[PDB]
């Protein structure tokens, strides 16, 4: 019941105002720690013109606790799991409270514009990203189509 | 290699202002603390400027999957001085009578060449304070600018700050700057 009050608020009027470009977010009615964030596909990527949506929690602790974000829209991405757990670092073991969620929502806007390979999970898409990546690639635009659009 | 203070003559006396010769050196100083960049890796960054305004040198800064090698620590640690309301804009207060105003809780409690880590908006952004002796000199060098509050692009010198806008000052001890620069963190970082 006693945080780091000026942070969080600043923060989140910050994500629904003055958002990163090609990130925009509402949040929820119910819980004020979700925020149902939208981000767009980049260009040059097999996302273009997709609008996927993702679920952003803030614990408890927030800034001691790394914020929980996956993604609630489907996708074809070799860091992205069937249930939308995103594999990002900062996100893992690599998060601190000196971070803020503009960088957890940048890094994963540059993951669609360039997924990773550095990847240790056990993933079929990121197999066939990695070697197959003419398909791979012709599958993600189609489940852009499919699942990123016309969405809302 | 214009390391250490040798050019902070070189980027003081000219015909630029006060406020204007911040956005100056940092945005030299960007140039080597963070290539290209503008990431979350504004705390390391920061406390990379005091190192360098300290003599320590100029190292790339830390970026955000490498925060936490020592920046968790330092949170850890000077957290009660972040958790603090700090200093407050009033009503219509302008940048610049708030970058003056805020140029106190330093010039005051100060040192001959001494650095501090301003806190902005409690961890939200962060932003290097030196004291030359006379003035104040607020480095961002992560974007390479000014004095400013979290601004994509650094503003006018009398533009008004947004409400309750806060800024605590973080005073860091000797002993935290030399256990830094002891520590792998650090002496990982590329040099120049």
């Amino acid at each position: 019941m006693a945080g780091l009050p000026r942070r969080i608020i600043k923060e989140t009027q910050r994500l629904l105002a003055e958002p990163v470009p090609g990130i925009k977010a509402e949040p929820d009615e119910s819980n004020a720690r979700y925020f149902h964030v939208v981000i767009a596909g980049p260009q040059d990527s097999p996302f273009e013109g997709g609008t996927f949506k993702l679920e952003l929690f803030l614990p408890e602790e927030y800034p001691m606790a790394a914020p929980k974000v996956r993604f609630m829209t489907k996708i074809y991405h070799p860091n992205v799991d069937k249930l939308g757990r995103i594999c990002l670092d900062i996100l893992k073991d690599k998060w601190s409270p000196a971070l803020q969620i503009r960088t957890v929502l940048l890094s994963i806007q540059a993951l669609l514009s360039a997924p990773n390979p550095d990847d240790p999970l056990a993933n079929d898409v990121a197999e066939q990203w990695k070697t197959n990546e003419a398909q791979a690639i012709e599958t993600a635009r189609a489940w852009t189509r499919l699942y990123a659009m016309n969405n809302i | 290699n214009v390391n250490v203070k040798k050019l902070l003559e070189s980027l003081n006396s000219k015909s630029l202002g006060d406020m204007d010769k911040d956005s100056e050196l940092a945005a030299t100083l960007q140039k080597m603390i963070n290539p290209s960049g503008g990431d979350g890796n504004a705390s390391g960054c920061a406390l990379h400027a005091c190192m360098a305004m300290l003599g320590y040198g100029v190292r790339e800064a830390p970026v955000p999957n490498e925060i936490s090698e020592y920046m968790t620590g330092f949170f850890h640690r000077h957290l009660e001085q972040i958790d603090s309301e700090g200093i407050v804009s009033h009503p219509n207060e302008t940048y610049s009578k708030f970058r003056e105003r805020i140029a106190e809780n330093i010039l005051q409690n100060t040192s001959k060449g001494s650095v501090v880590m301003i806190s902005i908006e409690q961890a939200t952004h962060w932003i290097a304070g030196f004291n030359d002796g006379e003035k104040i000199m607020f480095l961002d060098v992560q974007t390479g600018k000014g004095f400013n509050l979290y601004d994509p692009v650094e503003k006018s010198p009398d533009a008004f700050v947004d409400e309750n806008s806060s800024v605590q000052v973080i005073h860091v001890s000797d002993q935290e700057f030399d256990h830094y620069a002891n520590s792998s963190s650090w002496k990982s970082k590329r040099l120049c």
